């Protein structure tokens, strides 16, 4: 099964950096939260989560 | 503030789509102290 999770990081500035997936900055986010959610979720049935799509809150 | 949007995949009969919201919330005190992400607006739905 599959879930749409949308969420506010209420700390983080959005710039013109979150615009461009190839962007150092926006890799980086990607990465880490992406890295949160593998320790949040340990079941044995989650496998994982898809790519990321950031925009302005 | 930045909105996050993504799909968690999961195995057949693993969760349901609140245990998904509920198991988020309750990280948010995690995701503060060990992240430094501050999230709030958490919103799950079920993809058919």
């Amino acid at each position: 099964s599959f879930f749409f999770l949308s969420f506010h990081i209420s700390n983080l500035q959005f710039n013109s950096s979150l615009e461009d997936p190839s962007t150092d900055y926006y890799q980086e986010l990607q990465r880490d939260i992406s890295e949160m959610f593998l320790q949040i979720y340990k079941q044995g049935g989650f496998l994982g989560l898809s790519n990321i799509k950031f925009r302005p809150g | 503030s930045v909105v996050v949007q993504l799909t968690l995949a999961f195995r057949e009969g693993t969760i349901n789509v609140h245990d998904v919201e509920t198991q988020f919330n309750q990280y948010k005190t995690e995701a503060a102290s060990r992240y430094n992400l501050t999230i709030s607006d958490v919103s799950v739905s079920d993809v058919p």
